[PDB]
């Protein structure tokens, strides 16, 4: 019943299998997206021929990506815990905060999203790793050793093995990522022998295996992450879960990885490059004069003149004739209208990434013609920023399951000074992003000119008969002012003319309005 | 019309004369005089101390490299004029191409009449005539809107 | 029909063998199906071999078809409303409600 | 128009929409704040170090000799409006608004609409 | 004049073979002639206008140990003393030509140094531009060195590679110069001297793109 | 080959006219109105035609 | 029907239909709790009606893997001509430890 | 009832209760305010000095 020494070579010849499997199929597929993005060759160009290429992912590209990084990065308030109601500071917004230092400002800033969003893009996928670290340098009174942290990083893309029946992150059987780890550092590790190999490094490609076995001769026990060297001597342990992202980022049907933009156009990205070589071809090749003969034998104009028709008209006494070869029709160009509206309309509807006017100023005639023409009529840009941040949420759930674990007794400096124990917190497993995306959530400009038609100005308009006695009071006034300043830009330091509600207020404000009552 | 032979004559001898170029660098390198042209402005400096450099090219008066009357005329006046008029249009003005390239795009048509200097306001090379009279304009165009609610 | 536009383009693009009769088996076959440039058979003069080039008219129908591919559920223009220079503008109730939604 | 159509990598791609793009120069600004500012922290580490006694230039304010305690290197500012785009919000209706309506300035407003000055008078 | 020495000679003569010999192509596809005077001439604003934009802003611990004076003495180095606004605005300029831009900080004080950042000859990978499998960079390094201690066409120097010359007690990044029949000096720094900012559009490869690259298309089809 | 008539698209837009004129009258059914708008002159041009 | 050694393109048209298909739907049921009423007698509405269909909403708002699972609704419907799930119930853990 | 059209207003808009209350049907600050609060401020309230 013991298994033992069987894992390893069994997991041996499950490595080959699976790189057969995957990257045969997907890393070709992925490949040839690349070469296409970097304008390879396709085929169509021949000696003497044209040479126009298919450059249209970097466009589509970067009109998506900085509206993902303007509505990405705004604030810490991306992600609520939204847990019971009372108690709520000393770990919905502590623990919120807590993960904005350990993920903003500390690791790579919003360019993790950088990338990693160009992997839900190019890749079909984009899978992170969350993975454990120590710190160092005490007194050597900073007499504080053996600091722990945790970051997030890239395992190269093409080093996710994944098995054949999973279909989703929490599915995988089998799961396989691999790094550096140099000899040096398997020497820190006190590795006892030689490796699979002048120089210390000697092509060292560690593997990590994240699978569930039974070692201990008992039921199907969780997964015991490996790190193995060579197939040889392993460091297994009861582990927890795996700590990936795999954002879909198209969310397809139940497979594996979803799809990208990329199967989306390299056909249409196909055709319109032949359709450039072809215009490039009418171009050079239907614009060759010859020999001009009117009939002529002289053995074809001396062969085209010699394979060439560059200078030669000898062949007896030709008279003038231009010989012009047939051309392409007049429709070929006039297509570049259609196509483009073909294409344009897929993703970029907003032509050079936003739509405007140098003639015209745009008014606000009413709604702001209507909610942003609906926004853009529910751009598929949105739904995947939506799926997106559903989806990454898991990276904070992730990180929590190690700070629940254990960090440290760190304090941080969020708009003021003095945090406590983070040893033994509450994950609350359950978080929102309900004002960030998709949901109802009116966008800046909407909210804004909504508030300023509908809410601003019919209050200001009704007060006439009744006044403010039963109307809005001062501190819901403010919020809406406050809420305005903060689509200014900035939430409290745009424009104050704050004092909602405070004796230094409230009780001044009575003061005040009885000074001018006597 | 696929390499005219009187082009192709006019592309030997252009590219033959070189050598009796080569020839002039060496009458200017060794020595003429040093006064000052009589073209383009008023007043130049000497240049007759110059390096021989070995070389020399005429690839800009054929069907080669060559910018032609024929095609420079066509070209431009059709193809880029109807460019620089969907630039100015919808394409955007202080992004794209702009006025001091606009000057150098509205250059050609002067080139083609002879005059450089004196007819169009289009040149500003590096001038600052027109960059201190950009910078009045606006100063006397900018303030009144801020002014109405500075009031 | 994209597929018939482009065969066209590659049938029209390819070019002959530059050849009126010729007496070298049509240039040995178009040179094994690719007749790149062999006009030396018997007596022929180099011609190109006009193709009878397809009706543009076929075009007025991909339009059509588009109308088509959205005329059985989805005939809306893309469903995403772009308005670049002029304006929504709207006398009462907003053109009825959008026209009736 | 085969030209201007080809031009999609030359005008479209340069960040021009009739003045209403440069979200490309924005994102490149922020990477370049995002990374080239990592060039400078190494520098900050280089000169705590392989340099000792460093100083101050161009200000004569203060030298920065040592005791460098800590670091966290990090910018934002990337997140402003173009010219007017925080301003046409609510520029000419709060002060005609909130103090015409209701003119009871502190209880109601506060002294922040001097501050309309710093954001009217003084621009 | 262990096998770490010729390793380390090896790597320096095959540097050369992508780093410096195809990523030029990446230069004329031309429009950044004058698109990078449309932006990059007009950003002057942007990058060399602003204490804020590079602010230190440490935790409780130390916030007013150099909150202000270290930025000031930086400040120098932005413009008008080493490397400035001219000389840092040459970074985006090698960006918009070579696709990427260098501030190399090569040396009681330092100063960004190697402009030109077509002398930035690497190991044609590095992935990660700070701590690559091996850097380098291209110094004249003449006959007539009488500056330096010993020194006697020529020019290579400054082999600080992350390689396993270290020889202490693993395999350790020692800064070194050039063999020149054993002329490197040890220095147990990770300095590593080099940028290699794109700036504009940089993946997971070895460098990003440029302006004419995104319109290599566009500079044969904007002009023929 | 023998190319057929220019005039079959003609019988294409004349079968499709009579299936329109025998129950699906209204062409396409939709308002797409991004640049041409309904102008108010009288009642909505009134009730759009009586319905 | 792809003949080889000639033009293979494949125009691709489904793909816009359902993909412009999908955000009518998504914005149309990804809004709150208000899409399902209870609908109960007048005199008392909150008592047992409002409360309990705003906890079943609950149930799904946040509380049940969200709404991917509504995008695997229309995703089976549209593409695979039929689309459905199944609700079924497990125990819950963590007692005193 | 104009508090219901206020209300189901800022309800098109989103903001039920916190926001925009806009409601005050019948509770004890909004009796005071419409039996008492307004009413002492418009009977008994014009008696200043232009009194």
């Amino acid at each position: 019943p013991m298994d033992d020494e069987q894992v390893l070579r069994h997991l041996d010849q499950l490595v080959n299998d699976a790189l057969d499997f995957n990257s045969s199929e997907l890393s070709k597929q992925r490949s040839e997206a690349l070469k296409y993005y970097f304008g390879e060759p396709f085929g169509n160009e021949r000696p003497g021929k044209s040479g126009i290429v298919s450059r249209d992912v970097q466009e589509t590209v970067d009109w998506i990506m900085p509206s993902l990084m303007k509505v990405f990065t705004s604030g810490g308030q991306v992600v609520k815990y939204e847990p019971d109601t009372a108690e709520d500071v000393e770990q919905a917004e502590q623990e919120t905060e807590y993960v904005n230092y350990l993920f903003m400002r500390k690791n790579e800033g919003f360019k993790v999203m950088f990338d990693w969003f160009q992997d839900t893009l190019m890749m079909k996928t984009g899978v992170v790793k969350v993975y454990v670290e120590e710190v160092l340098k005490p007194t050597f009174i900073r007499k504080d050793k053996k600091k722990r942290e945790i970051k997030v990083l890239c395992v190269k893309p093409e080093n996710f093995l994944v098995d054949r029946l999973a279909t989703c992150i929490d599915d995988a059987r089998f799961l396989c990522h691999r790094e550096k780890y140099t000899v040096s550092d398997l020497r820190l590790l006190g590795v006892p022998e030689d490796v699979i190999e002048a120089e210390a490094n000697r092509e060292v490609w560690a593997s990590e295996c994240y699978t569930l076995l039974d070692v201990d001769g008992d039921g199907i026990s969780e997964l015991r992450r490996i790190l193995y060297v060579g197939d040889y001597i392993i460091s297994n342990e009861p582990w927890d879960c795996r700590p990936f992202a795999d954002l879909n980022a198209y969310r397809i049907a139940h497979k594996f990885h979803g799809m990208s933009v990329y199967d989306k156009i390299r056909d249409i990205q196909e055709i319109r490059s032949v359709l450039m070589r072809n215009i490039m071809d009418n171009i050079y090749r239907t614009n060759q004069g010859r020999s001009v003969v009117l009939d002529g034998q002289v053995n074809l104009e001396d062969l085209l003149t010699n394979e060439a028709a560059g200078i030669v008209r000898v062949k007896s006494m030709n008279s003038i004739t231009p010989l012009e070869t047939p051309q392409l029709s007049g429709e070929v160009y006039g297509m570049l209208d259609r196509l483009e509206a073909d294409r344009g309309k897929r993703t970029g509807i907003t032509d050079r990434t936003r739509g405007l006017d140098q003639n015209t100023l745009h008014s606000n005639q009413a709604a702001m013609s209507v909610n942003q023409l609906m926004t853009a009529a529910e751009q598929q840009i949105d739904l995947i920023a939506r799926m997106f941040a559903e989806t990454g949420v898991k990276r904070l759930f992730q990180l929590l399951h190690d700070h629940a674990i254990k960090y440290q007794n760190q304090e941080e400096v969020f708009q003021l000074r003095g945090k406590w124990v983070a040893v033994n917190p509450a994950n609350w497993r359950e978080r929102s992003d309900l004002t960030v995306t998709v949901g109802i959530g009116n966008m800046n400009k909407d909210q804004q000119m909504l508030h300023l038609m509908r809410i601003w100005e019919m209050a200001q308009a009704v007060v006439g008969g009744g006044g403010l006695g039963v109307l809005v009071s001062e501190q819901n006034l403010y919020n809406i002012l406050k809420e305005v300043t903060e689509n200014a830009g900035y939430k409290d330091p745009d424009r104050f003319w704050t004092n909602p509600n405070s004796p230094e207020a409230l009780q001044a404000k009575a003061i005040r309005e009885q000074k001018e009552a006597q | 019309a696929a390499e005219q032979q009187i082009d192709l004559i006019a592309r030997m001898f252009a590219e033959t004369g070189v050598k009796r170029l080569f020839q002039l660098l060496h009458d200017h390198a060794i020595k003429y005089q040093n006064q000052e042209e009589v073209f383009q402005l008023r007043g130049k400096w000497v240049a007759v101390n110059p390096a021989n450099w070995r070389e020399r090219s005429d690839l800009t008066v054929t069907v080669g490299i060559g910018n032609m009357n024929k095609d420079q005329q066509m070209l431009h006046l059709m193809r880029i004029w109807e460019m620089a008029q969907a630039v100015v249009g919808g394409g955007g003005l202080g992004v794209l191409v702009s006025e001091q390239n606009l000057y150098n795009i509205l250059k050609e048509v002067t080139e083609n009449a002879g005059y450089k200097d004196p007819d169009r306001f289009w040149t500003n090379p590096n001038s600052p005539e027109a960059l201190q009279a950009k910078a009045i304009r606006e100063q006397k165009e900018a303030q009144p809107k801020p002014e109405d609610i500075k009031a």
